[PDB]
């Protein structure tokens, strides 16, 4: 079974630990770091704050995008699968082109 | 020698070897015969800090072909500083042998791995001596293969160095005590040139110790040990 | 592939790390120090903030800007090239003229 | 080339540590302190919070003016000469007269 | 002496003046020390950094002397 | 080796070690016949068997001929 955000949440999925390419053909092996990159997998409705009227979210379902990894981003499991549950707030930008 | 023929025989080979501004020492022998060793070129008391980067394990011992070799005057820990330059080396074909203050951290880890796929081939030893002592020893090292010391100390970041700086030689030979440069590019008028200069070192030593460590210098960039 | 930031934030590149040429003639060394300086790569649409409209950013694509460099900022790597990713809040002024 | 901030933002120059003249005659020499006048150089289009409209600042181009050396002000160099940028919020005062 | 800062304006005038510069300060160290190699490694100023003669009260009356010499005021 | 970039987590059926059969109580482990690439065994053997050689003392002679033992002959 899959997952449904509730309102202005996203759900993510994370992407490649330090992938070794960094430098130019050096396989810069994992120097105790992460990744900031991911696709966004499930979104909410969207933000209901000041009452009226409730606004969409930017980001679509498949999205490439660059969050920052702070406090409100949160790990679940779902089909034994590592997913992230953030809000939009956290979502910096999107990878295009 | 109390009339011991084969000492002075022994003495007088050693002599004939290392020149006269080379350094003969004596120490307790493995077995019952006299012997003498005479170590060619350059060599200091350096082990590969990275023993999983022999590439003969018959000697038990680490043997770059024509490397390039990077001089780092201070201490190294990441990777960072390293990937620019460790990048011109890697696009070059050419191995590299790195003498630093140290190599630890997650640096030497991927180092490692780096030489165990083939990305590159990469050495990592100690700096020879400590103190004041090692920067006057390591830029030693730089006159002989034509690289530039990258000393933190006067305005220098690792990471800016490009091939330009780094030191090159014909064969270096690394084991689990010492490392050794097999001939370095050298220009021959700055070798003979930084000895003379230390040569002058040991004329003002205004003791016996400034005297000693000089001359022995003097001796792993001119004739023998 | 290039960047796509998300309404209100602003993507830019650092400048010279204490250029040596202040106090006039003098190469002022690297006093353990950094930048504030900054070329404008990219721009979101804008904050959206009090739910109605939508308002732009006073900043376009490849200003050059003055910022605070705070906990709002965070770094990252397009193409391996150091990139800043902040909001407009922390953009101070720009350097014209 | 001159500064141009950012709206809310006002960029200022500070005036003379501890003018020795303070208690009358008495050349108080410097005693380990500051100054908190400073000269007004350039203002910004003004705060724009609150989505509709956007207010001007009520000090200009020239302006005398106290404030409070805080947080909020940071240290520039434009041409090589010592310059302040603080928000309107940090503005106390204007002297006159 | 420890930071490059309080040099700047001085510095730059014997640097616009062309004859090069001793410093006997109390010590220099830090970047101070270190960029000022940088500045005669180059060829923008010749400077020079030995510490004071002497220690404590006695240093500061000796510094002076070294000023009477010279024709320079101790800052 | 968590030391030469690698993790537990990424280690398959592939990496794994066999034997044909364990042994182990309250104070010894004993691996009874494993694998064992034949021609890998004796490589390593005769390595070892050169690192006693070039062993600078009587203890870095001690532990490699015994560690020789446990992958030769018997104990």
């Amino acid at each position: 079974m899959n997952i449904r955000p509730l309102h202005d949440r996203v759900i993510v999925k994370r992407k490649e630990v330090e992938t070794k390419s960094a430098g130019g053909i050096v396989l810069t092996g994992s120097a105790a770091a992460k990744s900031t990159r991911g696709e966004v997998l499930a979104v909410g409705n969207g933000r209901i704050l000041e009452n009226g009227e409730v606004k969409p979210l930017d980001v679509k379902v498949g999205d490439i995008v660059i969050f920052n990894d702070g406090y409100g981003v949160k790990s679940e499991k779902i089909d034994n699968e590592e997913v992230l549950i953030m809000s939009e707030s956290d979502i910096l930008a999107i990878v295009e082109a | 020698a109390n009339s011991d023929e084969t000492v002075g025989k022994l003495i007088a080979e050693a002599m004939d070897k290392v020149g006269k501004e080379g350094v003969i020492t004596v120490e307790d022998g493995t077995g019952l015969q006299d012997e003498l060793d005479v170590v060619e070129g350059m060599q200091f008391d350096r082990g590969y800090l990275s023993p999983y980067f022999i590439n003969k394990p018959e000697t038990g011992a680490v043997e770059l072909e024509s490397p390039f070799i990077l001089l780092a005057d201070k201490k190294i820990s990441n990777i960072r500083e390293m990937l620019p330059v460790l990048e011109a080396v890697a696009k070059a074909g050419k191995p590299l042998l790195i003498i630093a203050e140290d190599v630890e951290g997650e640096a030497l880890a991927t180092l490692v791995v780096n030489t165990m796929r083939g990305i590159v081939k990469v050495a990592a030893v100690k700096a020879p001596g400590f103190g004041d002592r090692r920067k006057a020893m390591l830029q030693d090292i730089a006159t002989l293969t034509g690289g530039t010391v990258i000393s933190e100390e006067i305005g220098m970041e690792l990471e800016k160095a490009t091939l330009e700086d780094l030191g090159q030689a014909k064969r270096v030979v690394i084991n689990k005590d010492t490392t050794t440069i097999i001939d370095g590019v050298g220009e021959e008028a700055a070798i003979q040139g930084r000895v003379a200069q230390i040569r002058q070192q040991i004329e003002e030593a205004t003791s016996d110790y400034d005297r000693e460590k000089l001359q022995e210098r003097v001796a792993k960039l001119a004739g023998g040990v």
